[PDB]
């Protein structure tokens, strides 16, 4: 119970969040108005009963040592349909089934390879079949490049697109990744399913309802 | 043995269509159709001026200066019941203009990564 649930502080930064908590070891602020600060020690982790409602850039930030403000990597991409946000798809990319495609989706969300889903759009979206995007080269599913080159093989097809928010590596799998909102067992054996959005399944359903008639692009994304 | 089809009669060349004999020829033919036969031998026994009478050097330049050489085929072409439809040799490994336009492929197809992955 060393992590906090500090909210009420997008204008804040990690240094401004950790300056009040300094010996904080972890400080990961969410894309919404929430952050979690964790101290390594035991006496320094009791900041909720010690510096609650602390002033963070002329704003009070109440700190509670809980997990109310919120392994397989989670590609958390605020997928925006058009100029408005269609929801934050926190697609838990299944590293237990397809770890290479899950790491490719997580790196495309985090934009650590120079290109990826942070800013790309899904130009191959079908109604309750597939929504394929992540290609940052041609922006149509006909470009894209994986970590091994332009084209990479699928890792494993142990998972299946059996429900909403299930993510697969679209194609042979380069930078193309497909989110599924329904059953896609007919395409099994060709696209390796590498995700299941426990959070952002409503965002995947909104992306499937919008898909393309609208520019469904995740401008903000990360791990 | 075609026996069940109908075809357009003719398409005039571009210099003949630029001179435009077809418009007043069709107007004269439709006026003749709306004429009665009583009016036909009435105009036979009393004729009138002005058939087309546009100029001469427009037709002269259409025949000589606006003359375009057509696409003559090879020495070894054999015509048959078909022999006017197999123009795809649509190259293999090459898309179409409609596939470039409707899928947003600039002169990057959306299936290019799948085609390169399949080899």
């Amino acid at each position: 119970k060393r992590v906090l649930y500090v909210g009420g502080l997008e204008e804040v930064d990690d240094k401004v969040l950790h300056a009040a908590f300094i010996g904080d070891i972890t400080d990961i602020q969410i894309p919404l108005d929430y952050e979690t600060e964790k101290h390594r020690g035991f006496a320094f982790v009791e900041f909720e009963l010690a510096e609650d409602a602390a002033a963070a850039i002329d704003n009070m930030n109440e700190s509670e040592l809980f997990g109310r403000t919120i392994s397989n990597p989670q590609v958390y991409m605020d997928i925006k349909i058009g100029n408005k946000p269609a929801g934050r798809i926190q697609m838990l990319l299944r590293s237990d089934v397809v770890p290479m495609t899950a790491e490719n989706f997580r790196c495309l969300c985090t934009h650590e390879k120079g290109f990826g889903f942070k800013g790309s759009s899904f130009h191959r979206i079908i109604p309750q079949f597939m929504c394929q995007g992540g290609d940052f080269t041609n922006h149509n599913g006909t470009g894209g490049k994986s970590i091994y080159g332009k084209k990479f093989d699928d890792e494993n097809f142990i998972l299946k697109h059996t429900g909403p928010g299930l993510l697969s590596m679209a194609n042979t799998n380069g930078s193309q990744f497909f989110l599924t909102c329904d059953k896609t067992d007919w395409l099994d054996g060709k696209h390796v399913v590498f995700g299941e959005v426990t959070e952002g399944l409503d965002v995947l359903r909104q992306i499937e309802a919008q898909g393309p008639k609208q520019k469904v692009i995740i401008a903000d994304c990360g791990e | 043995g075609k026996r069940g089809i109908e075809k357009p009669p003719f398409e005039l060349p571009d210099f003949i269509k630029r001179t435009g004999i077809q418009e007043m020829r069709e107007a004269l033919q439709e006026k003749e159709e709306q004429k009665t036969m009583k009016s036909k031998m009435r105009e036979k026994v009393r004729p009138k001026m002005g058939k087309i009478d546009i100029d001469y050097q427009k037709l002269h330049d259409a025949f000589f200066k606006w003359q375009t050489k057509p696409k003559l085929t090879i020495h070894g072409d054999l015509y048959y019941e078909g022999k006017e439809f197999e123009t795809r040799l649509k190259k293999p490994g090459d898309l179409s203009d409609e596939l470039r336009i409707s899928l947003g492929m600039p002169v990057p197809p959306p299936w290019l990564i799948a085609m390169q992955r399949y080899g």
